[PDB]
């Protein structure tokens, strides 16, 4: 019961299931070897390890994890790796030529020729779970490989499975750091599907991990291990509701609903407190009002977007460890007070807890130090329309005169097919400025 | 400590706390249940002829997981056919009042079996039917080792492959006979009076359920560490059309005072 | 008063094992034979099924037949394997292939002479013979087709006695054989002309029980075995034991059956719990009755509100007073009179023994001649109709020597036992 | 006057039929006795 | 020599996935009578007393006073269909031969 | 069955967490305890001396 | 007589789990179920609240519901979970997803046959109910619409018999749900056609009496379901035990009803103190009547000072003298005769219980159907219509199933109800 099918596209993809995967495991007390001791203390074993994990007769817990990926470097470097044996050998899909940032290459010409391997894949995930709650796609829109091959991907999903929930951690180009040319091209390229086939789509720009991690931290230079070890966090603290028992235990439908008002408006931003080194750990009283205020400060966030420059619609805030149902309350009523942020007018109430006695793991070797509780952000607001508007912004100014699209035209793709996207991006503009509009 | 907010009302809610609970006393019971059920147990030697005896307290040992027969007194149920122990196979150390037990001649021979001689009388022979009984000290109410059918709310305490044996008052009842044989289901045709050796690997069987004592070595958690469950049915490598071929040292036995399983 | 029974083929084999399990668990008989019960109502009539040797030993009077002789090779294996006479196996060399043509006419005539000799021992050793049992399925072959010939030739030299028969009627959503129709529509006409009274269960709904009443995962077959095994060992209740209103398998069939070929029983044991519900729930009588009626714990994979009850028999045990079992199923037939049938007053017939189940304080097995039974007719002839119109899997059954026209006769027999139970359900006074 | 209470003293400890009980007896502690070297197989109460 | 996948993604010790789980929080529920009670709580008595048979009892055999059939802490000395129910469901713990009684009943 | 195994699991499981916070909660005092008792034989002490 | 209870929602599954711990103490009943009562006055009328099964264990008539199987596992949470039977346990394999539409119309009302199945077969087992008792919050999705659902078949079925509904409506201040106002006002409307009274409970006034009431540090939702327990065990305590003054449902329907519209009451419980302060207060029916009226100890987040009482009811627990239980209500009538309506005299209805809760020296559990329930149905419909002129999150439920229009039909009977409590707020003689 509550099964969740991860899904790890490109790269990136991979390097967050990775982390997410290794929290996963030190959360439920599994080895490498894939393998869980008997809990001899109370006599009989959990039942939390199965929405991420499936029991074999001999007693192994395998992921209930698809990484695909274009080229064989990671997915081979992972089959080197430590959870070698923890991963399945299957379900860790590698292709021979990489998408090379191009979405028309990852949705056209390679994108078919493992699409229908993967969903064989996925088609052997979900027969195993009895009772799959959705999937969770892990993915950087950015490249070539996670737009081209994850739209594919979502495509055959959405006309698939019918209408089980998906969620996209998708890792949205940052205001000035960007690894790529060709970037925005793909990102605008895959805003399409990320609108059409994607229930709720959650923001993880890089900008606002690094500053987060070098500010709060007071590590001069973590890296990509340590976002994924943010990300990977974000998500257990978002998944821990069906996992371990809480005061208010939320499911992946349950705040759906709660968080998307109209169904082309579920692009959210996340936040998460307290992310606290261990020299300051000890010293602060991080109360639930004080993680709360953390939280909704537009610094301490995981998505570098002001709020204060749109209205918030619906903040889900799912608190883990000692929280009480009514200090969060407390904290939410002295913010509803406050009035340094906006909510929208036809959204009076706004808010959803969930709580969960589990309190936050520490990776060893990390960067996040223990702490007794701590809350992690879902909020759908209006101020997500800036991302939007840098992104196109950007596409527009290479597009005036077409540069870098030669690569996509030679790989099967109309030359509309960009304005299209053009336009798509210009109404989920319009879209979120409306629904912002006061009435 | 510091007086802020409403330190009186916290101080008298956790008083009227303590006063209310007044943890500590179900350790106290847990360790005195220990202490009763592990309590030495002095198993009656091999004396003269080297055959098994009637009314003495022995310790049953099985040649697979080389563990003991054990009863765990607690952690009952109360079913309509009566109360229900749960018994075990544990590895145990010295002969405590747990895991030892006494054997009782039962009520009806095979009615094909043989008189047995006067001077034979208090020696148990080959098929002849026993109860086993929990020895005094461990509760003053006799308990004694049964099985039954493999129904649909019948079987194994977490497996299935066998069923359900279990340590009850109800005695002197069929359901409550069992039966002696060698390891040999062959050889188990001729030998029907002979008594039976004591340092021998020999074998238990059910006489409702025409079934072998076995254990899987399937470790479950019970309140005394990690037992293995017990069960009756005849178990084979091979899923033959009779089996009953070289028995699987599941269902292997023995009853020695001196010296142990391996 | 004693009945002797009978197992065909590798399912009735298995069957009538765990019936005798049953009824050794009733009874006190231990696999060895020896008598070990508690009290002397045991021992009363323990002759109904066992007959005693010069020794005391109780063997049991069943006759195992089955053309496969590995079913009876292993279930000697069994806890009963020395129960039964060892000259009571009957084996073949080869199995029927689930063919019922040679099931019934090539390897069953060379054999069925010896499962008559073996019969007749048994039916001459008992002082008055109550009634021939045969367990077996009709979706094979040695069970169908042997099993049929054996009714026949037991009806043609006993004619005024009781011929139990426990068919297993085999049902689509199970299916396990392909000629499975075949085998049921040559069987289904015999057990009509050559039984009293028929007692028919559905593999799937056995399953349905053990799903949605007793809440139970994965066993094997021995849960449908033992569910249908107790309802063979409660058919006799009142005859093996005594109560406030005895019956036995002649007063049945005359309470059951208004007309000789409506003879089709389904039948529903009471009561059922989970494994962990026996103490959650009051063993009342009233809680019997709704067991009985509902449709969940129906053996009978028929809707009883499809059709309307001819007639229906309980045979309640354990210590109670009558008039809380017999208003009891008088209420039921006061709300429910559209499920039953107006020219035919009070459908219900009570039976009442007064030993109970071991383990259960009270207890009851229904019978019921719902004209609802025509469902699973009907589906089995419009099975038949379709692989019979292709003539497909037939040349199997036209080379064991049995001729073309039989397949329409059985077709035809079908079609006039549904027509018999159809216009007897519409019927207006 | 508890029915089934004197039933369990007496009528479940009754014997009937001592032949039968003899002949066949389960797990029933009364009616056991028997002619007392009555029958010997060797038809004398002198040694065999 | 070495990749950044092995220098971050390290092998781990049984110590270390036992200590990277924390013990969750629990939650902290009052007592009952903690929440509802009035007086002494160490000694929690019961008013389990009717006020008709209080008031209303033989006279000449004993009498109750107004304030004290108004207050007393006590419970009703009427049991008989208690002791019948107890009767009826009759340190190591006693397992009577029940299932016997019941057998013999049965039979 | 799967139902009554979880639950059972959450009855053992509260049951071990309720002992844990209580006997914390007995550490707690009874270092505060031992360590007011012995800083009081320490000044004790350090007034003979 | 007796009242057969459904929990619906996680809300209402642990309210309603951890009252059957209040019943059950106050009924000397362990977890086994074994009845350990000291006298007969708990047990005289314990079929009120629970059957006995064939082992002596009392079941609780309790039809648990949801759509979480982990929801169904901790509402047994408690000591006492053991104790209800397990059959009724009944859930969906995918929770309601905090949606009123999905909880009512497609994936909790394919379960409503089984809810209806169960709850007719315990209706059935009793004598004759004298009504159903209803423990679910209109936050949740599950608890309000499968609530309401249920409900609507228990009143098409048993349209004569009593509907009491504990009803948690949630507030703008302790809201953690932004449906919850579709929810609420999808639920009213049900409600108000479908019981015959309905108190409502406010988290905020619960929690207000948990920290300046009970002047407690750190309460949680088990201790505040601890006065819906109370107030919901004083509302049958005289159906369970004797009395100088017996009340039923009935009793306190027909005089706190004066108009069928009329049934929703805010209510609270007495006596309340600090846990610092006993040992200074000293219990008599002054000082309960003195805390019965004031706004702080009622469970309802709307003061009474803002409405005037329609009418009142005092259901008084303990041996106490009857001059004083009812001369103080006289008392504090004549001296707040500006905050009861002039056209109902005596607005208060008076009834002593025999038996208090054990433990317990007095109590007084006080339901009001005060006109300031206007209150809580304003703030709740403000949102409501605010959140619905702009289509927010309604794509969830018309997806769902449910119409556009049906919305602005559960918005008029929100309308329409506050307009009938305003018109008696301010009525004139
Ligand atoms: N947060 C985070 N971002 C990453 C990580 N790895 C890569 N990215 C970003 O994701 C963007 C897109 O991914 P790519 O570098 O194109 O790799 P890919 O997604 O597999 O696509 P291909 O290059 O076609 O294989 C890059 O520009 C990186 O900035 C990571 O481990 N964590
Ligand atoms: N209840 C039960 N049904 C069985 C068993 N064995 C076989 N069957 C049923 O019998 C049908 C097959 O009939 P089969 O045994 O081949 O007939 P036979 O060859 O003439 O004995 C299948 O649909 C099974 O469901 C058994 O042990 N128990
Ligand atoms: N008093 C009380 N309120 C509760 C409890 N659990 C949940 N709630 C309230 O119920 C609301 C959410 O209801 P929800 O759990 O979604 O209802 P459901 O969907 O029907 O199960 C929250 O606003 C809580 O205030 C409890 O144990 N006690
Ligand atoms: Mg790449």
């Amino acid at each position: 019961m509550r099964e969740a099918i991860c899904i790890h596209i490109g790269q990136a993809g991979c390097q967050v299931g990775n982390a997410c995967w290794e929290l996963f495991c030190l959360e439920h007390g599994i080895q490498p070897d894939g393998s869980m001791p008997s809990d001899k203390c109370i006599g009989v074993e959990d039942d939390a390890f199965n929405t991420f994990f499936s029991e074999t007769g001999a007693g192994k817990h395998v992921p209930r994890c698809l990484f695909l990926d274009l080229e064989p470097t990671v997915v081979d470097e992972v089959r080197t790796g430590t959870y070698r044996q923890l991963f399945n050998p299957e379900q860790l899909v590698s292709g021979k030529e990489d998408a090379a940032n191009n979405y028309a290459r990852g949705h056209y010409t390679i994108g078919k020729e493992i699409v229908d391997l993967a969903l064989d894949r996925i088609r052997k995930l979900a027969d195993n779970c009895t009772g799959l709650q959705g999937f969770m796609v892990f993915h950087a829109v950015g490249g070539g490989t996670g737009s081209g091959l994850g739209a594919l991907l979502l495509e055959r999903l959405s006309v698939d499975y019918g209408k089980k929930s998906k969620l996209g951690y998708t890792v949205y180009p940052s205001p000035q750091v960007s690894t790529a040319v060709v970037e925005p091209y793909n990102c605008v390229l895959s805003t399409h599907s990320l609108l059409e086939h994607t229930d709720v789509a959650t923001m993880l720009d890089n900008e606002a991990i690094y500053d987060l991690t070098r500010r709060s931290l007071d590590i001069e230079r973590p890296s990509y291990t340590n976002v994924n070890r943010l990300i990977g966090q974000v998500v257990s603290s978002l998944t821990a509701s069906l996992r371990f028992d809480g005061a208010l235990n939320v499911d992946l439908t349950e705040f759906q609903t709660n968080l998307v008002p109209y169904p082309r408006i579920h692009f959210v931003l996340t936040s998460y407190a307290p992310v606290v080194s261990a020299e300051k750990a000890y010293h602060e009283q991080l109360s639930v009002a004080d993680i709360t205020n953390s939280v909704f400060e537009p610094a301490g966030m995981l998505t570098k977007c002001d709020p204060r420059h749109g209205k918030y619609m619906s903040c889900c805030l799912m608190y883990r460890g000692d929280v009480v149902p009514k200090d969060v309350n407390a904290a939410i009523a002295t913010i509803k007070t406050k009035r340094t942020i906006q909510f929208v007018d036809w959204c009076p109430t706004g808010f959803k807890c969930g709580i969960n006695y589990q309190p936050p793991t520490v990776v060893p070797g990390g960067d996040l130090a223990k702490v007794q509780r701590a809350v992690c952000m879902i909020a759908n607001s209006t101020a997500i329309a800036e991302v939007f508007a840098r992104i196109d912004h950007k596409f527009d100014l290479m597009y005036s005169k077409r540069a870098f699209v030669h690569w996509y035209v030679g790989e099967g793709m109309e030359e509309g097919e960009f304005s299209e996207a053009r336009e798509d991006l210009a109404a989920l503009e319009k879209d979120y400025e409306e629904v912002g509009a006061e009435s | 400590k510091a007086l802020l907010g409403n330190w009186f009302e916290e101080e008298a809610y956790e008083r009227d706390r303590q006063r209310l609970m007044q943890a500590s006393a179900e350790v106290a019971h847990m360790m005195a249940k220990i202490r009763h059920h592990n309590a030495p147990h002095s198993i009656a030697p091999i004396a003269e002829d080297g055959y098994l005896r009637f009314y003495v307290p022995l310790m049953l040992q099985n040649a697979h997981t080389c563990g003991f027969l054990s009863v765990d007194l607690d952690d009952r149920k109360a079913t309509p056919t009566g109360w229900q122990v749960e018994c075990s196979t544990a590895p145990a150390e010295e002969a405590t009042s747990r895991c030892t037990v006494v054997l009782t001649p039962a009520a009806m021979p095979q009615t094909d079996s043989f008189p047995i001689p006067e001077d034979e009388a208090d020696i148990v022979h080959y098929g002849q039917p026993f109860y086993l009984m929990t020895v005094r000290e461990l509760c003053e109410d006799p308990l004694f080792l049964m099985s039954e059918f493999i129904t649909p709310g019948c079987a194994s305490p977490v497996t299935q492959k066998l069923q359900h044996t279990y340590f009850s008052p109800d005695g002197g009842s069929a359901e409550a006979m069992w039966c002696i044989e060698d390891a040999n289901p062959a050889f188990q045709e001729d030998m029907r009076d002979h008594p039976v050796k004591a340092d021998d690997v020999i074998r238990i069987r059910h006489n409702m359920t025409a079934a072998p004592l076995a254990s899987l070595r399937e470790v479950f958690y019970n309140d005394f560490g990690a037992q293995f469950e017990l069960g009756c049915g005849r178990l084979t490598t091979l899923a033959t059309k009779r089996r009953g071929g070289p028995p699987a040292l599941e269902n292997l036995w023995m009853f020695i005072h001196d010296g142990q399983g391996r | 008063r004693e009945i002797v029974s009978c197992q065909a083929g590798q399912c009735g084999n298995q069957i009538g094992s765990k019936f005798w399990e049953v009824i050794s668990d009733e009874h006190g008989v231990d696999p060895t034979g020896t008598y070990q019960g508690d009290s002397d109502l045991q021992l009363e009539r323990i002759n109904v099924y066992f007959d005693e040797s010069s020794g005391g030993r109780y063997v049991p009077r069943a006759v195992l037949m089955d053309l496969e002789p590995g079913t009876m090779d292993s279930v000697r294996a069994g806890p009963y394997g020395q129960l039964f006479r060892p000259d009571n196996f009957i084996f073949g060399q080869s199995g029927a292939g689930n063919n019922w043509a040679k099931g019934h006419y090539t390897e069953g005539a060379e054999l069925i002479d010896s499962v008559l000799d073996v019969c007749r021992k048994e039916a001459e050793s008992c002082d008055c013979l109550q009634g021939f049992q045969l367990s077996h399925s009709l979706g094979g072959g040695t069970g169908s087709g042997m099993g049929t010939l054996l009714i026949s030739k037991l009806r043609e030299e006993y004619p005024d006695r009781i011929m139990m028969t426990f068919s297993v009627i085999p049902s689509p959503r199970v299916s396990d054989t392909v000629v499975e129709p075949y085998n049921t529509t040559l069987s289904v006409h015999q057990l009509v002309e050559n039984s009293d009274e028929s007692m028919c269960i559905d593999n799937e709904a056995l399953y349905d029980i053990c799903f949605r009443t007793l809440k139970l995962t994965t066993p094997t077959f021995g849960d449908l075995n033992h569910l249908v095994a107790a309802v063979m060992s409660g058919v006799t209740c009142c005859l093996r034991f005594p109560g406030q209103l005895n019956s036995d398998l002649r007063k049945l069939a005359v309470n059951l059956v208004p007309f000789p070929r409506l003879h089709f029983f389904m039948m529903g044991f009471a009561p059922l719990t989970s494994r962990g519900s026996q103490q959650y729930r009051g063993l009342s009588v009233a809680e019997l009755t709704q067991q009985m009626f509902d449709a969940k714990n129906m053996m009978q994979a028929a809707d009883p509100r499809h059709g309307r009850y001819l007639t229906a028999s309980a045979l309640f045990r354990g210590r109670m007073s009558t008039k809380e079992v017999d208003e009891q199923m008088l209420n039921v037939q006061n709300k429910n009179s559209s499920y039953f049938i107006e020219w035919i007053p009070n459908n219900i017939k009570s039976s009442i023994c007064d030993i109970p189940p071991k383990g259960l304080k009270m207890s009851v097995t229904f019978i019921g001649n719902n004209t609802c039974i025509q469902e699973m007719f009907r589906r089995v002839g419009e099975q038949f109709t379709g692989m019979f119109r292709r003539k497909a899997f037939l040349h199997w059954y036209t080379g064991e020597g049995m001729d073309e026209m039989e397949f329409t006769e059985a077709e035809s027999n079908m079609n006039d036992l549904v027509s018999e139970y159809q216009q007897y359900q519409d019927a207006t006074v | 006057f508890d029915g089934e209470a004197t039933a369990l003293e007496h009528i479940s400890f009754d014997v009937s039929q001592p032949e039968r009980r003899l002949w066949q007896p389960g797990h029933a502690t009364t009616g056991l006795e028997g002619t007392g070297g009555g029958s010997t197989y060797n038809g004398v109460k002198d040694p065999w | 020599p070495n990749t950044t996948y092995s220098a971050s993604y390290k092998s781990l010790t049984e110590a270390q996935i036992a200590e990277a789980k924390p013990p969750g929080c629990f939650a902290a529920e009052a007592p009952r009578m903690l929440l509802f009670h009035h007086g002494d709580i160490g000694n929690i008595e019961t008013y389990c007393y009717a006020t008709s048979e209080l008031a209303h009892t033989d006279r000449k055999k004993q009498v109750y006073t107004n304030d004290e059939v108004l207050d007393m802490p006590g419970v009703s000395t009427r049991r008989n269909k208690t002791a019948a129910l107890q009767r009826s469901t009759m340190a190591p713990p006693r397992l009577l031969p029940m299932g016997r009684v019941a057998e013999r009943e049965r039979l | 069955s799967s139902s009554e195994a979880r639950a059972e699991r959450l009855r053992r499981v509260n049951r071990y967490k309720a002992i844990q916070a209580e006997l914390a909660r007995q550490k707690e005092e009874s270092d505060f305890a031992a360590m007011r008792a012995a800083k009081v034989k320490a000044a004790a002490t350090d007034e003979a001396l």
